[PDB]
């Protein structure tokens, strides 16, 4: 698998526009 | 010596795909049978021989509106699928050979190597090809690389094959799923706070169809074309020897020749052959054919409304899947025309 | 009889010759020449100065 750091911050509106 | 100023008026009316001109009847190489391994576990693991086998694929004369074309090629290899695969086992997530436009890495991370949002935006880039290992397309009789927006770029040597070994550099990335992404970071988050996050590959869609993403790695055995032309070594890939083009309905404006056998005398290196073929020809003009552009926003909107009119998913057979979706209509297109 | 199931009826069947019919070409050959059709004629020109 894949483990990314704590705060790793995909740019995209995820949760709600 | 007399001498005669010749005008021709010309007036003509032909279909976007026809026999003629060689719009229709493509070639391609999909599957054709699945074996099952005998004497081993069979939903365990599913590796096996397997078969392929070159066929010819033909279109519905005058079917227009090239989001029309690039559906109905696509429901033919589902035709071909249907009977020859259906009968001897070939999955369903092996269509092999599939024509899209979207741009399956737009939501692509380099950090993960995985599409963030979890679909493929469904905007239309240009259309392209999606093909399994071991199948490919051919273009060299039919004309059809024109309206896929495909042309090769050393024209001569003769051959427009693709194959999959040949879009090497551009496999489609697999997709982020939403809840286990979300999950973790909700859950890790408020717990070590107040008290690493993983990311998994998409196995597969609802229906059950597998994406067949490849093990250890976040790709799939689906190499579009269009990644590899962008997104991939422009000496080890098709950029080398594959030109991007604008598609165009009109599938090319080959030349016309006039010839008036009787009235003209031949023209210099030109000698009287009966032929019904050969004729010393006088002139030579572009067909009235032509293709003018055009353009609207909500093409995507637009699409989806067809889907009810029409009442019938024969063209959208696989919602379930995004990679075996139907692909978007294009924003910017065009509509032949007769002058 | 209507059938032919070889009755007792079906006996009596009479029979005659098929009508003659000769074939062979026209006189002379007149039928593959395309004489005096303009659509398509014969040629007899020049090799050089057609």
């Amino acid at each position: 698998r894949l483990r990314v750091e704590d705060d790793f911050n995909p740019v995209y509106p995820y949760g709600y526009a | 010596r007399w001498g005669g100023d010749l005008k021709t008026i010309l007036h003509t009316n032909m279909p976007n795909v026809n026999e003629y001109m060689f719009t229709s009847k493509f070639k391609a190489r999909v599957m054709v049978s699945r074996k099952h391994p005998e004497g081993v576990v069979e939903t365990d693991l599913s590796q096996d021989k397997l078969e392929y086998e070159w066929f010819e694929f033909t279109l519905p004369e005058g079917n227009f509106s090239e989001t029309m074309t690039i559906d109905l090629m696509n429901n033919a290899i589902l035709e071909n699928y249907l009977q020859v695969g259906r009968q001897n086992g070939v999955l369903e997530s092996d269509i092999g050979v599939k024509f899209d436009s979207r741009n399956f890495k737009l939501g692509w991370d380099p950090v993960t190597k995985l599409v963030m949002p979890g679909v493929y935006t469904y905007e239309a880039f240009h259309p392209d090809v999606v093909l399994l290992p071991g199948c490919g397309v051919d273009f060299t009789e039919s004309r059809l690389s024109n309206l896929l927006g495909i042309r090769k770029k050393q024209p001569f040597q003769e051959g427009f094959r693709i194959m999959y070994e040949d879009l090497e550099g551009g496999n489609i990335p697999a997709l982020l799923d939403v809840p286990k992404y979300l999950e973790s970071k909700k859950k890790v988050e408020d717990e070590t706070k107040n008290a690493k996050v993983e990311v998994l590959p998409i196995e597969k869609d609802e229906s059950g169809r597998s994406y067949n993403l490849i093990q250890g790695t976040h790709d799939t055995l689906y190499r579009s074309w269009y990644l590899s032309y962008t997104y991939g070594d422009p000496e080890k890939g098709v950029q080398s020897w594959t030109l991007l083009t604008t598609p165009d309905v009109t599938c090319g404006a080959e030349q016309v020749y006039w010839s008036l056998p009787d009235l003209m005398q031949d023209p210099v290196t030109f000698r009287s052959t009966q032929q019904v073929s050969n004729y010393p020809v006088v002139g030579a003009e572009l067909m009235p054919f032509r293709a003018k552009s055009f353009y609207n926003d909500l093409a995507v909107y637009s699409q989806l409304i067809r889907s009810y009119t029409s009442l019938t998913h024969v063209f959208n057979r696989f919602p379930d899947n995004q990679i075996l979706c139907r692909p978007p209509a294009p924003t910017i297109t065009t509509v032949s025309e007769n002058v | 009889g209507t059938s032919d199931n070889s009755s007792e009826i079906n006996l009596v069947q009479q029979s005659m010759p098929n009508r003659p019919n000769y074939i062979g070409f026209r006189d002379n050959f007149v039928g593959l020449m395309y004489y005096n059709s303009t659509g398509n004629m014969g040629v007899l020109a020049g090799q050089a100065s057609q």
